């Protein structure tokens, strides 16, 4: 609706590079806005945790080790059993 | 490497601005987020592609990303 | 770290008719006595647009859990077509096998499942009335996507859920 809602952190050529990196060959035009919404949910989840850690440590700024720990709290998906 | 740093950094600030006013990230913190985001999207696109291939299509659709999120067991 | 870990899953009847039951052999390991129950659930994703169309197909509740390697076969009834949005019935989707300990989910296994008409003329010219009896399903059994979640079993997180 308004400009702030539509701020993005990844360009269309960047989404095309990432899709190629993932072995994709062709995309629908709707992929751009779908990828962006998915990136946003990921970022919100990690940043919420990173910020919590930052606040409990009373730090001035969010540090690499708050983010690194927040990332460890994200589930990992593997390709078979045992890993 | 694959995505530009400044647009990404601004998006991070805008999301942060919901959880905590003028809390800033160190540049190495933003960089770690940026690398994780790329690796996350690349992996998502791999499953998205696998979905399309199993559907016997070559063009990935929003439904392929939606299903790849289900099969990666993202807790909606 | 996990007291129960899943060791393997075999998809026994594949490819199959849309209306055939799903047969699985599940193998898991339980390393020490647990107080509570394990629960295995099989969910069919009815629509990629929302969780509202998920169909739970089966649920196996086991308690107490026997210690050691556990192996078991089960047969789950297929989803019902009437509940699936028409435009998504005959296309690819996902099924999910999850397990929970005392109601806390610790592992989820996803597979892609393609649905396709069994004959040329229907494939090229699908009918307005979905003919369920001609739908064949194919589970990508060679590519399980396995996701683990840390949970509390029977017991020091400083930022707990």
């Amino acid at each position: 609706k308004v400009l702030r809602d539509n701020i993005q952190g990844i360009t269309k050529p960047a989404i095309r590079r990432l899709a190629r990196r993932g072995g994709v060959k062709r995309i629908s035009g709707l992929i751009y806005e779908e990828t962006r919404g998915v990136l946003k949910v990921f970022l919100e989840n990690v940043i919420r945790d990173a910020v919590t850690y930052t606040e409990h440590a009373k730090r001035k700024t969010v540090t690499a080790m708050d983010v690194v720990y927040a990332l460890k709290r994200q589930p990992r998906t593997l390709y078979g059993f045992g890993g | 490497a694959l995505i530009r740093k400044l647009p990404f950094q601004r998006l991070v600030r805008e999301i942060a601005q919901d959880f905590k006013t003028d809390l800033r990230f160190q540049s190495s913190a933003v960089m770690a987020l940026q690398e994780a985001s790329e690796a996350y999207l690349v992996a998502l696109f791999e499953d998205t592609n696998l979905c399309a291939i199993h559907a016997k299509r070559v063009t990935i659709m929003p439904k392929d990303i939606q299903l790849a999120r289900r099969i990666r067991g993202e807790r909606a | 770290s996990s007291i129960v870990s899943l060791l393997g899953i075999k998809v026994l009847n594949n490819p199959a008719k849309f209306t055939d039951p799903y047969e699985f052999e599940i193998t898991f390991e339980c390393l020490e006595s647990l107080k509570h129950d394990l629960e295995w659930k099989l969910t069919y994703v009815g629509s990629s647009r929302s969780l509202d169309h998920d169909q739970e197909l089966d649920s196996i509740l086991v308690g107490p859990v026997p210690v050691g390697v556990n192996k078991f076969v089960f047969s789950a009834d297929p989803p019902s077509a009437e509940l699936i949005p028409a435009s998504e019935l005959v296309s690819v989707t996902v099924i999910l096998l999850s397990c929970s300990y005392d109601g806390r989910e610790f592992v989820r296994v996803g597979y892609y499942v393609n649905n396709e008409y069994d004959e040329e003329e229907l494939r090229e010219n699908p009918p307005a009335k979905v003919q369920v009896d001609h739908i064949v399903r194919n589970i990508l059994a060679e590519k399980p996507r396995v996701t683990r979640f840390n949970i509390v079993w029977d017991n020091g997180d400083l930022y707990p859920p």
